[PDB]
RNA sequence: GGCUGUCGUCAGCUCGUGUUGUGAAAUGUUGGGUUAAGUCCCGCAACGAGCGCAACCCUUAUCCUUUGUUGCCAGCGGUCC
C-alpha cells in the first residue's frame, strides 16, 4: 500500500501532494479514479440566496453603482467562503463611501471564515450612496442552478431574495502525473504526484482524504454480494 | 361554553406566536400595549387589503411587523404608497424605528382569518348564510386541505331566536394537539345582532 | 400615477443636477470676483 | 368602563406627576425628620387629585379595574384573549 | 476502592460512599445518632447495612440534604442499598426483596383550582 | 473577563443565539469557560375564565424565561471585537455586562 | 356576539351507502364476552366514515450524552476551618 506524505504547498490556493510507493498499475488507476471523484463529488460551501436593499428584482439598476444587479450576482458566485461548525450562515455587507468594496467589509461573527480580502463585489461611485445586502450561504455536494431551486419551494413571498446558481465545488482544477522512482530496494515503481488547485475554502490534505473516503464507501458494497 | 381555544392550546407546539419578542415587567406593560394600537390600526386602513395575520418581531427599539395578506400588491401601494404610510405611521405609536415586511398568503381559501372575514362580509352584503357558509367556504376543500369546520352564530335571517349552524367537511380533530388547525373568528354587525362565525381548517396532521 | 410621480421626481433631479454643476459654479465664480474687488 | 371614568385616571396621572412625582419630594423633606413645619404640612393640601394613591390602574385595553396585572396591564378576559391569540409574547397554558 | 450510590426520595438527595472497612457513619459532619439518632425511626438508614452484617464490615460517609427526616432518611437508604450493589453486583435479588432497590416514586401532590387542598373539596352542607 | 448572559423565552431562539457565541465569539482568541443552562425563572398566573361569577373557573398560564451564561474568559481584542457583529434574534436579551 | 357554569371525563353523539316499513322510523349503534371507555374480540343485513374515548402536550418517577457560573466538592493539595 502507499504512504501519503511530502506536501509541497505552493500557495494558499495551489498545492502539490505526492504518494511515492505505488505498484506498476497503481499510478494511473487510483489517480484517474480520484480525478473522477475530486471533480464530480467535492463537498463545499457557496452563495445560494441573496436579498438586496432597494431592489425588487434582478435586471434593474441601483442608485450609485456602475455594476448592474445581474453582474453583482455573478461576482457573488466567485466569492469564496468556508464554514466550520454552522451548516448555514447569513452574512450582512454594511459599507458606504466613495471607492471599491475590498472583499471582507462584512461583520465577522460565528464560525464564518473569509479567504478573500481583494475580490471585488461592487464599486461605489457617489458620496451619499449606500448598500446593505443580507447574503445567505448553504452547504451541499454539487452544482445546483437557479432554475432547479424554484420547484419544491412552497410559498416564496420574499421577492427581494434574488436567487443565484449555487456552486458547491472547492476544486478549480485537478492534474495527476505518474513518474518512475527508485526507492530503498525496488525494481519498477510509479510515483503518483497529484497537483491540485482550490478556491481556498478547504485544505488539499483534507480534500484528498475526504475524496478517498467517498470511494471506500462505494467499494464497501461491492465486496459482499 | 365548553371548548378550549384550538389555537392557544397549541401555542406551544406546531403553532408560532404572532408576536415573538422579549421584555421585562418594566416596558412589557406598555409594550404589548403599543403592539395593540399598531396592530389594530394596520387593519383600519387595510381592511379590504385582505390581510391574514400580523406578526411583530422586536430586536431592540426596532419592531419588524409582518402583514400577511392574500392581496400583497394592494398592501404595497403605488410603488411606495401603502408601505411608506404604514412604515411611517409606526412613528410615535412605538417611538422607535419600526419597519414592515409584507408576506404573501398562499391559497387565501385555506387561511382561517380570510375565510372568516369573507363569509361575514358576504352576510353584510345581504346574502343567504347557508349558501356562502357552505359553498363560498367549501372551496377550502378544493384547493386541498383535509377537513374544515365552519360555524355561524345566531340571529341568521329574519328571526329573533338566535341559532347556530354546523356544516363541516373532511375531519377536524381539534382534540389532537399534533393536529394543527387554522382557527379564527369574525363578526358581522348587521341590521340586527352580530352574527358571528368561526373557521376551523384542518391543514394536514402533525 | 406612481410611474408619472417617479418620472416627475427624476425629471426634477436631472434638471437640478444641471443647475448645480453649471448656477452654483457660475454663482460662486461671480461672487468670488465681487469679494476680491469690493 | 365609561368614557368619563376612563378619562379622569388619565389626568390623575399628569397632575400626580407635574407636581407630587417631583414636587411632593420637597415637602416630604420638611414633613419628615430631616433635622415638620406646619406650613409645609398645610401646603401639602394645595392639590388633591395630585396623588400616586388616587390611581386604580384600570384595564389598559378596556378599563375594567378588576383583574389587573402590571405584567400585561390588562384585565382577566383581556389577558385571556390576547394570550390565546398569541398577541402576548411567550405565554401558553400552564400545567404541572 | 469506593462505591458511590445516589439514592433519593420525596425531594431528597442522598450521597453515601461505601469504603472497605470502618463501620463509622457520618452524615454532613454529624453522627447517624447525632443527626438522626433518637428520632421517629431513623433505623432505616442502617437497615440495609445490618441487613447483611455490617459495622465491622465497611464504611459509610454520607452527604444528604433534601426533604424532612422521613424522606432524608429514605433517600440515604436508597443510596446505600444502591451502593452495596456496586461492591457486589450479585446481591440485587436480596435488596430488591425488601424493596430498597426501588425508589419511592410516591411524591407530594399539587393543589388544584376549585379545591382547597389538591383533593379536599369544599363542603356544601346544603345542596 | 467579559461575562455574557442570554435570557430568551425558549430554546427555539436561545439555542442558535448561544451556539453563535461559542462558534463566532469563540474561535481561538476568546477562551470561553463553557455554556451553562442556569435555573429557569418560572412565572405562572391564574386568571378567572368566565366574565363575572363562577369562581370555580380560573385558567393557569405561565412564561418560562430561559437563560444561558457561557461568558468569554479571555479579554483580548481580535476575538472580543467580533461579537458586536451579532444583533439579530427577535427576542434574546443579551446583558453584556462585566 | 363574545365569553362561563352543568349533566360530565359521562361515553356517549351522528353521517354516507345498503337494506327494512305505506310512513314517522329502524338498522349501523342491538346481542355474547371485555375494558376507564361505542376499548377490544366474536356475532350479526349491514359495510364503512366523522365528533368523541385512547395517543400527541406538560409535569413527576430511573439512568445516559453534553456544559459547569453565582451551583458541586470524590481525590490531591493550602487553610485568615
Amino acid at each position: 500500500k502507499p504512504r501519503l506524505v511530502d506536501i509541497e504547498q505552493v500557495s494558499s490556493t495551489h498545492a502539490k501532494v505526492t504518494l511515492e510507493p505505488l505498484e506498476r498499475g497503481f499510478g494511473h488507476t487510483l489517480g484517474n479514479a480520484l480525478r473522477r471523484i475530486l471533480l464530480s463529488s467535492m463537498p463545499g460551501c457557496a452563495v445560494t440566496e441573496v436579498e438586496i436593499d432597494g431592489v425588487l428584482h434582478e435586471y434593474s439598476t441601483k442608485e450609485g453603482v456602475q455594476e448592474d444587479i445581474l453582474e453583482i450576482l455573478l461576482n457573488l458566485k466567485g466569492l469564496a467562503v468556508r464554514v466550520q461548525g454552522k451548516d448555514e450562515v447569513i452574512l450582512t455587507l454594511n459599507k458606504s463611501g466613495i471607492g471599491p468594496v475590498t472583499a471582507a467589509d462584512i461583520t465577522h461573527d460565528g464560525d464564518v471564515e473569509i479567504v478573500k480580502p481583494q475580490h471585488v463585489i461592487c464599486h461605489l461611485t457617489d458620496e451619499n450612496a449606500s448598500i446593505s445586502m443580507r447574503i445567505k450561504v448553504q452547504r451541499g455536494r454539487g452544482y445546483v442552478p437557479a432554475s432547479t431551486r424554484i420547484h419544491s419551494e412552497e410559498d416564496e413571498r420574499p421577492i427581494g431574495r434574488l436567487l443565484v446558481d449555487a456552486c458547491y465545488s472547492p476544486v478549480e482544477r485537478i492534474a495527476y502525473n505518474v513518474e518512475a522512482a527508485r526507492v530503498e530496494q525496488r525494481t519498477d515503481l510509479d510515483k503518483l504526484v497529484i497537483e491540485m488547485e482550490t478556491n481556498g475554502t478547504i485544505d488539499p490534505e483534507e480534500a484528498i482524504r475526504r475524496a478517498a473516503t467517498i470511494l471506500a464507501e462505494q467499494l464497501e458494497a461491492f465486496v459482499d454480494l | 361554553g365548553q371548548k378550549v381555544h384550538p389555537n392557544g392550546i397549541r401555542l406551544g407546539i406546531v403553532k408560532p406566536w404572532n408576536s415573538t419578542w422579549f421584555a421585562n415587567t418594566k416596558e412589557f406593560a406598555d409594550n404589548l400595549d403599543s403592539d395593540f394600537k399598531v396592530r389594530q390600526y394596520l387593519t383600519k386602513e387595510l381592511a379590504k387589503a385582505s390581510v391574514s395575520r400580523i406578526v411583530i418581531e422586536r430586536p431592540a427599539k426596532s419592531i419588524r411587523v409582518t402583514i400577511h395578506t392574500a392581496r400583497p400588491g394592494i398592501v404595497i401601494g403605488k410603488k411606495g404608497e401603502d408601505v411608506e404610510k404604514l412604515r411611517k405611521v409606526v412613528a410615535d405609536i412605538a417611538g422607535v424605528p419600526a419597519q414592515i415586511n409584507i408576506a404573501e398568503v398562499r391559497k387565501p381559501e385555506l387561511d382561517a382569518k380570510l375565510v372568516a372575514d369573507s363569509i361575514t362580509s358576504q352576510l353584510e352584503r345581504r346574502v343567504m348564510f347557508r349558501r356562502a357558509m357552505k359553498r363560498a367556504v367549501q372551496n377550502a376543500m378544493r384547493l386541498g386541505a383535509k377537513g374544515i369546520k365552519v360555524e355561524v352564530s345566531g340571529r341568521l335571517g329574519g328571526a329573533e331566536i338566535a341559532r347556530t349552524e354546523w356544516y363541516r367537511e373532511g375531519r377536524v380533530p381539534l382534540h389532537t394537539l399534533r393536529a394543527d388547525i387554522d382557527y379564527n373568528t369574525s363578526e358581522a354587525h348587521t341590521t340586527y345582532g352580530v352574527i358571528g362565525v368561526k373557521v376551523w381548517i384542518f391543514k394536514g396532521e402533525i | 400615477l406612481e410611474i408619472e410621480e417617479m418620472q416627475l421626481k427624476q425629471a426634477k433631479k436631472d434638471l437640478s443636477e444641471e443647475l448645480q454643476i453649471l448656477e452654483a459654479g457660475l454663482f460662486s465664480r461671480i461672487r468670488a470676483v465681487l469679494v476680491a474687488g469690493g | 368602563a365609561k368614557q368619563s371614568m376612563k378619562a379622569r385616571e388619565v389626568k390623575r396621572v399628569a397632575l400626580a406627576d407635574k407636581y407630587f412625582a417631583k414636587r411632593a419630594e420637597l415637602k416630604a423633606i420638611i414633613s419628615d425628620v430631616n433635622a415638620r413645619w406646619n406650613a409645609v404640612l398645610k401646603l401639602q393640601t394645595l392639590p388633591r387629585d395630585s396623588s400616586p394613591s388616587r390611581q386604580r390602574n384600570r384595564c389598559r385595553q378596556t378599563g375594567r379595574p378588576h383583574g389587573f396585572l402590571r405584567k400585561f396591564g390588562l384585565s382577566r378576559i383581556k389577558v385571556r384573549e390576547a394570550a390565546m391569540r398569541g398577541e402576548i409574547p411567550g405565554l401558553k397554558k400552564a400545567s404541572w | 476502592n469506593q462505591y458511590y450510590g445516589t439514592g433519593r426520595r420525596k425531594s431528597s438527595a442522598a450521597r453515601v460512599f461505601i469504603k472497605p472497612g470502618n463501620g463509622k457513619i457520618v452524615i454532613n459532619q454529624r453522627s447517624l445518632e447525632q443527626y438522626f439518632g433518637r428520632e421517629t425511626a431513623r433505623m432505616v438508614v442502617r437497615q440495609p447495612l445490618e441487613l447483611v452484617d455490617m459495622v465491622e464490615k465497611l464504611d459509610l460517609y454520607i452527604t444528604v440534604k433534601g426533604g424532612g427526616i422521613s424522606g432524608q432518611a429514605g433517600a440515604i437508604r436508597h443510596g446505600i442499598t444502591r451502593a452495596l450493589m456496586e461492591y457486589d453486583e450479585s446481591l440485587r435479588s436480596e435488596l430488591r426483596k425488601a424493596g430498597f432497590v426501588t425508589r419511592d416514586a410516591r411524591q407530594v401532590e399539587r393543589k388544584k383550582v376549585g379545591l382547597r387542598k389538591a383533593r379536599r373539596r369544599p363542603q356544601f352542607s346544603k345542596r | 473577563r467579559i461575562r455574557i448572559r442570554l435570557k430568551a423565552f425558549d430554546h427555539r431562539l436561545i439555542d442558535q443565539a448561544t451556539a453563535e457565541i461559542v462558534e463566532t465569539a469563540k474561535r481561538t482568541g476568546a477562551q470561553v469557560r463553557g455554556p451553562i443552562p442556569l435555573p429557569t425563572r418560572k412565572e405562572r398566573f391564574t386568571v378567572l375564565i368566565s366574565p363575572h361569577v363562577n369562581k370555580d373557573a380560573r385558567d393557569q398560564y405561565e412564561i418560562r424565561t430561559h437563560l444561558r451564561l457561557v461568558d468569554i474568559v479571555e479579554p483580548t481584542e481580535k476575538t472580543v471585537d467580533a461579537l458586536m457583529r451579532l444583533d439579530l434574534a427577535a427576542g434574546v436579551d443579551v446583558q453584556i455586562s462585566l
